[PDB]
């Protein structure tokens, strides 16, 4: 949801990533780099992630030639499925209306009561 | 689209002669439009701003806080049913089972043809001969469920 | 005037109240419905502190320090357990209708709700049931409108109307289902809407501009500007 | 059952049809001498003297002394613009006395407030009325045009220059507006949202003006002090609460109704004396002395008399005085969920713990109900009532609300503990993550 | 000299709080070793300030007790909203820790002017000229304003102000579009109805696309309707 | 009483042979979360009441830390010395078990310490760190 709390909790300061909205009115990420090779591999980004998105994975070869090929960009992070945690989703969580998920549609939330209605 | 007829507007004038300050006629203003038209549309709050001398958020709030001012479309007459504790002692809920059999509607919201509907009210001050029910201008007490479609068969 | 806050004795001025006499010393006392400059109306009930008669006493009695006057030889304590206590409950009840919105909320990092929640030290929900929810308005190209994450503050009511001189902003509604905004979509009249994003302590309303490209407070550079 | 003018000052001109009392039949029965006896023959202080010493509380639930409350007004003569207001709201669940002291004896509630209205140099009153009652608003406005059409009300009144003027308002249907500041703000036009003292509405009430506001039957206890006398009112009955006050009990008994009994009646007496008793078949659980915003008591506290002070240290409010009696075949989740879904959504939303917690502690009741209650959530209870009590929340409202709670818990806590079957789930497990399995 | 002021509106950039400078971002400023990694994944040299005592990094002070006037943002630790300027005030509501930034130039003058006598006739509607009454707009009026996008759709359509007595002497309506000539420039404009500007005079907004600021008393010839 | 309270550690015996060969206004003793006595030290008095501190019946035998602080940007130094540096010693008594930290206070210009290495032959490349990071020089 490009909410920025990994690239904050990053103490190498190594993630960087903008914020941007569709038209329904998610956010994702814009762009989503990580710098390789400065990252200590040290997982304080997925712990911070509120929305499970960013996920340390077990795979260790990732040498390269040219350290600017170290830096990943988003079309080099973002994988095809669910990774480590397979259920959960924080749009089912979050309070913003999107596609598919008006108002009161999220987890223990009621339907909005109008002020204009006839009941006190 | 909403006009104000010459008789609410020389009635919410009148009322406004008896205060010192004409925002305390909004109540009363906003009552009168709701007898003549059933309720209050979204126009007469803007309509009662402009007569008032008073923001339309002010007219709106109270139109808002206060139970019986309608801001929504009702039906013909409205049945407001006690469901506070003395009414709750003496059965109010038999007659509210009875009253959403008969209307077959849940609640708060109108019937298919508009010609009841149903509302919880507050408490009536009639709890010594409970349970109550007021229709558009009259209290019922004593009320029994067998009662019911005798009683909702006098209001078309 | 003279008060004594926690056995420490302090000199303050006694036409302030108690709760901008204890900020100017320093001293953290929660709190949402209280500005500087729209006063003290004590709706939010979150700077609750306990008084006692006099230095010889010990039941005491809360009060809200936004409207408790800060009287010479006054005897408060901020950090007294029972205080400590109503104020992480007026937290939790306004947490009770919250939603689970900080990561997608422009607030997050700005939000004064988050910074007493936090001060509190209000961190487990044993609140099980549904949260209320609002539609939301459109208040025009600049400021947004996010009604779920209101806690009825009367911050923005007080503001626009009774400071700014606004009149299309107002509170509607009722018991638990009150509303902060205007009564049909439409840009706010008022050239001073803009300092809504700061009068509300939550993610109600925001700034659109800023929303577009939005990032977060820590990942900003600042300097002191001239408009 | 007999009601001579001595011991009944309210109800002994009652019509045994049930019909109102107008200005002919009420002046036959010994009508506006008071009024009289205060406008040709009593100053303003005089008269707020009379009514201090007389020993005239409120009746609207507080109990407040109702001279001590007149004695607030400024003594400026620069301020001359006073509001005299009549708390005929009545929105209290289980009260009907000023629906039957308006509905057949409008004039008494006329004489009242001219009488009050010329001791607090009240320049204008109004009579915030509920928008229920229709039969009172009607009586009331017919005796207000009698009144004036007697020369009673308006300018120079009985020849002395004293001009008063008396509105009828009728409210829009809300319980909050019975609150005094919060009436000051509905006559006003604006929101239900009650005010915070100081200043009281004495120094600055409505439009800012001097303002005083008072209970129905206040009211209607003024002419009979200042016309029987001030030692005939204190000689009524030998308590410390001087005066007559409307008592009764409702709910599944023989005879629901209101008679008029001095301060002191053990509320035994009100129940079997007069209402008979409860019903056939029905074994008495509990009773409320003061309708809904008061504490439930139990058939110990039966012998007790109904004062303020003795239902004050049994753990209650005297209240309104109209007691409600509670069976054996009543749940008293049920009735204390329905109490409290009532005083949740009769809340003005104004502050916090009220307008968050209420809702809170419906839900609970609302589990507890359907036995789909948790561990917690009694604590939650207890939690929710010592912390909307006096001084925590911004009116009386929410402590009213909590006293049948707490009371309950109290009185009844082995029926809010078969409510709770499930245990405690907050959380949902999320695959992949462990949780902190708290002890 | 009459701008000898100016130099004490802020310390000069040797100015330090206990030997810093005076930080412009905050301490937990993300992304520093990313942020420019799509250019270069090497570092780029931190941009220094000759000119002024702040710092372009978080290498610097923002103590809410520091001595110094200017300060770039409020953030104390537990107070990261907008109500951190209490932390950063000496009293709350009141003015700036160690004084406001900001210095008078002038003093309030011992002696006065005098009155002044061109006192101006009054406003004679004249045929065929035009008095343009200036109609300012907060959204408008003020030129980098109007080169930002998000005023476009807040700011209004530009209505050329019109008597309704003057509107009927033309026999133009409200709405329809006028032509107007000043300095050989014949622009057109839709009539919007002004019942409070005086006959005689006709109603321009400031500021917006072709009407410049300096119209403000101007008279008009050829208005038209197109 | 939690084990991460506030304490003075008065009733440590260390500060009753400190106040009775010393005096009591001779050092500070500073409340704090550390578990250990934090007594400030006048500058001219650090060389003797480190003596006498190894000179105890169960004495203060090993230097475990020396080291610096800038104490500048500190806000919250209430009933703390006045300083714009300090220098702390933390000694260890192996034989009571127990263990103190001494402070000095520095001023901005006066940066000067007594040099610890009679006392303690360790505290030598502790002055040198202490100098290198701070430039606190030790006489
Ligand atoms: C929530 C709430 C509701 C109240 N409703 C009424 C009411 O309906 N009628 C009434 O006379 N007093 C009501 N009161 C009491 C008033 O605040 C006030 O004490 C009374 O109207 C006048 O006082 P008196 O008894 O001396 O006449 C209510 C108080 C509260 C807190
Ligand atoms: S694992 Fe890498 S990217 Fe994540 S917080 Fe640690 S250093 Fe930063
Ligand atoms: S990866 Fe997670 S923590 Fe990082 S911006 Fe996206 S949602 Fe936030
Ligand atoms: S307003 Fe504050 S607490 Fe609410 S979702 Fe936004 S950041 Fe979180
Ligand atoms: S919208 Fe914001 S300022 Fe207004 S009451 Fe809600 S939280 Fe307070
Ligand atoms: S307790 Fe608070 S929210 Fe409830 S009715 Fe009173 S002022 Fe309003
Ligand atoms: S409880 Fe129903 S009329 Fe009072
Ligand atoms: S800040 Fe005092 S009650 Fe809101």
């Amino acid at each position: 949801v490009a909410c920025n709390l990994c690239a904050v909790a990053c103490p190498v300061g190594c993630i960087s990533l903008q914020k941007a909205e569709t038209k329904d009115g998610r956010w994702y990420p814009e762009f989503f780099r990580i710098n390789f090779s400065r990252c200590i591999f040290c997982g304080l980004c997925e712990e911070a992630c509120p929305t499970t998105a960013i996920q340390l994975t077990p795979d260790f070869e990732m040498g390269e030639y040219k350290r600017q090929d170290l830096v990943y960009e988003k079309e080099d992070l973002l994988i095809s499925g669910p990774g480590k945690y397979p259920e959960y989703n924080f749009y089912r969580m979050a309070g913003m209306a999107i596609d598919g998920k008006d108002k009161g549609e999220a987890e223990n939330e009621a339907k909005p009561i109008d002020v204009k209605s006839l009941l006190p | 689209a909403f006009e104000l007829s010459a008789a609410e507007r020389e009635a919410i004038e009148h009322e406004m002669h008896h205060y010192e300050d004409p925002r305390a006629a909004s109540i009363e203003a906003l009552k009168i439009v709701q007898k003549q038209r059933g309720w209050v549309p979204d126009g007469a709050i803007h309509a009662i701003a402009d007569v008032l001398g008073i923001p339309a958020s002010d007219v709106e709030g109270v139109a808002t806080f206060y139970s019986q001012i309608f801001r929504q479309p009702v039906g013909r007459h409205v049945i407001r049913y006690c469901d506070s504790v003395v009414c709750h002692i003496n059965g109010y809920q038999g007659i509210q089972a009875a009253l959403e059999k008969k209307l077959n509607i849940k609640p708060g919201q109108t019937t298919f043809d508009g010609r009841f509907t149903l509302l919880p009210t507050c408490c009536l001050g009639n709890c010594d001969k409970g349970p109550n029910m007021m229709i558009d201008e009259d209290t019922h007490a004593h009320l029994t469920p067998e009662a019911i479609p005798e009683l909702l068969e006098r209001y078309k | 005037a003279t008060i004594h806050v926690d056995g420490k004795e302090y000199e303050v001025n006694g036409a302030d109240n108690l709760l901008e006499a204890c900020l100017s010393l320093g001293l953290d006392i929660p709190y949402f419905c209280w500005h500087p400059a729209l006063g003290s109306v004590g709706a939010c009930r979150q700077c609750a502190v306990k008084q006692y008669q006099n230095a010889e006493d010990t039941r005491g009695r809360l009060v809200m320090s936004c409207m408790t006057p800060a009287s010479d030889g006054t005897f408060i304590s901020i950090d007294d357990e029972e205080a400590k206590q109503f104020r992480e409950s007026v937290v939790e009840w306004l947490m009770t209708n919250h939603p689970h919105d900080c990561p997608v909320c422009e607030e997050g990092g700005n939000c004064h709700l988050q910074d007493m929640t936090v001060m509190t030290g209000h961190s487990f929900r044993r609140y099980r049931f549904t949260k209320r929810t609002h539609r939301n308005q459109d208040l025009g190209p600049f400021i947004s409108h996010e009604m779920n994450r209101c806690i009825a503050c009367y911050r923005c009511v007080r503001y626009y109307k009774d400071y700014a001189g606004g009149t299309d902003l107002g509170v509607y509604g009722a018991h638990d289902n009150v509303y902060f905004g205007r009564p049909e979509d439409g840009t706010l009249e008022s050239e001073f809407s803009g300092n809504l994003v700061e009068i509300c302590p939550t993610g109600v309303f925001t700034d659109k501009t800023h929303s577009e490209r939005y990032n977060r407070k820590w990942d900003m550079q600042f300097a002191p500007s001239i408009c | 059952i007999i009601r001579t003018p001595e011991t009944h000052p309210l109800t002994w001109r009652l019509r045994d049809d049930k019909q109102p009392v107008w200005l002919d039949e009420y002046r036959s029965k010994n009508g506006y001498e008071g009024a009289r006896k205060a406008l040709t023959g009593l100053s303003p202080d005089e008269i707020v003297n009379q009514v201090k010493d007389a020993g005239l509380k409120g009746r609207g639930g507080a109990g407040f002394s109702t001279g001590l409350k007149w004695s607030l007004m400024p003594k400026d003569e620069s301020m001359n613009i006073r509001y005299l207001l009549c708390n005929a709201d009545e929105m209290e669940p289980g009260t009907y006395k000023d629906r039957l002291l308006m509905e057949q004896l409008p004039h008494l509630l006329v004489e009242g407030m001219l009488i009050s209205a010329f001791a607090l140099k009240a320049y204008r009153g109004y009579i915030f009325l509920r928008g229920e009652y229709i039969e009172a608003a009607v009586n009331l406005r017919r005796a207000i045009a009698e009144a004036t059409e007697a020369g009673l009300l308006g300018k120079n009144i009985m020849g002395t220059g004293f001009d008063f003027e008396l509105f009828v308002h009728t409210g829009a249907g809300r319980y909050i507006c019975g609150e005094e500041t919060a009436l000051i703000n509905s006559l006003e036009g604006r929101r239900a949202n009650p005010r915070s003292k100081p200043p009281f509405p004495a120094t600055s009430g409505a439009w800012g003006k001097p303002t005083c506001v008072n209970n129905v039957e206040t009211l209607c206890n003024v002419p009979a002090i200042l016309a029987n006398g001030v030692e005939w009112y204190q000689n009524i009955s030998k308590s410390k609460d001087a005066g007559t006050k409307l008592m009764g009990f409702s709910g599944r008994v023989k005879n629901p109704g209101l008679w008029e009994l001095p301060f002191g009646t053990t509320a035994r007496e009100i129940l079997e004396d007069y209402a008979g008793g409860m019903r056939d078949g029905l074994k008495f659980k509990a009773w409320q002395p003061g309708g809904a915003g008061t504490d439930f008591l139990t058939e110990a506290h039966l012998d007790l008399p109904m004062e303020f002070e003795s239902i004050g240290k049994a753990g209650s409010r005297l209240g309104t005085a109209l007691a409600m009696a509670v069976d054996h075949e009543i749940n008293m989740v049920s009735l204390v969920r329905n109490l409290e879904e009532f005083f949740a959504r009769e809340s003005c939303g104004w502050c916090t713990p009220c307008r968050d917690g209420l809702p809170w502690s419906v839900k609970i009741l609302r589990a507890l109900e359907r036995g789909e209650g948790q561990p917690g959530d009694i604590e939650t209870l207890e939690q929710l009532c010592r912390f909307l009590g006096p001084g925590k929340t911004f009116c009386a409202h929410a402590p009213g609300a909590v006293e049948p709670l707490q009371s309950a818990i109290k009185y009844f806590r082995e029926e809010f503990e078969a409510g709770i079957k499930q245990p405690f789930s907050n959380t949902h497990l999320i695959n992949g993550i462990q949780p902190n399995l708290l002890k | 000299p009459e701008l000898a002021g100016i130099k004490d509106a802020a310390p000069d950039a040797t100015f330090r709080i206990r030997g810093q400078k005076l930080a412009r971002e905050p301490h937990r400023y993300s992304g520093r070793t990313a942020m420019r990694a799509n250019i270069s994944v090497h570092e780029p040299r931190q941009p220094q300030d000759i000119d002024t005592m702040f710092t372009f990094s978080m290498e610097g002070n923002n103590q809410p007790t520091a001595h110094r006037s200017q300060v770039p943002f409020a953030w104390a630790p537990g107070w990261n909203s907008p109500q951190a300027w209490n932390k950063f005030q000496d009293e709350v509501g009141g003015k700036l820790r160690f004084g406001d930034p900001g210095v008078r130039l002038f003093e309030t003058s011992e002696n006065g002017l005098d009155y002044f006598t061109s006192v101006p006739a009054r406003f004679q509607p004249q045929d065929g000229k035009w008095r343009i009454a200036p109609y300012y707009h907060l959204f408008g009026s003020d030129e980098l304003s109007q080169r930002a996008p998000v005023f476009q759709s807040r700011m209004p359509q530009p209505y050329i102000k019109l008597n309704p007595a003057d509107a009927a002497k033309l026999g133009v309506n409200a709405g329809t579009r006028v032509s107007f000539s000043y300095d050989g420039n014949t622009v057109t404009l839709p009539v919007e109805i002004a019942e409070g500007l005086t006959a005689g005079q006709v109603g321009l907004p400031m500021g917006m696309s072709g009407i410049a600021p300096v119209l403000a008393g101007a008279h008009l010839e050829d208005l038209k309707e197109a | 009483e939690p084990a991460w309270q506030t304490r003075d550690h008065l009733d440590d015996p260390v500060i009753g042979e400190l106040r009775n060969r010393f005096g009591p206004d001779a050092f500070t003793v500073q409340a704090t979360r550390t578990g250990v006595p934090v007594v400030w030290i006048k500058r001219e008095q650090l060389l003797e009441v480190g003596d006498f501190l190894k000179k105890l019946p169960k004495p203060y035998v090993m230097l475990f830390d020396l080291h610096g602080m800038d104490e500048r940007l500190r806000t919250h130094r209430e009933g703390l010395p006045a300083a714009d540096f300090s220098v702390f010693y933390h000694l260890i008594s192996i034989d009571r078990n127990r263990d103190i930290m001494l402070k000095v206070a520095l001023a901005e210009n006066d940066l000067h310490v007594p040099t610890f290495t009679k006392l303690f032959p360790n505290a030598n490349w502790y002055e040198r760190e202490t100098w290198d990071l701070f430039g606190i020089t030790f006489d």
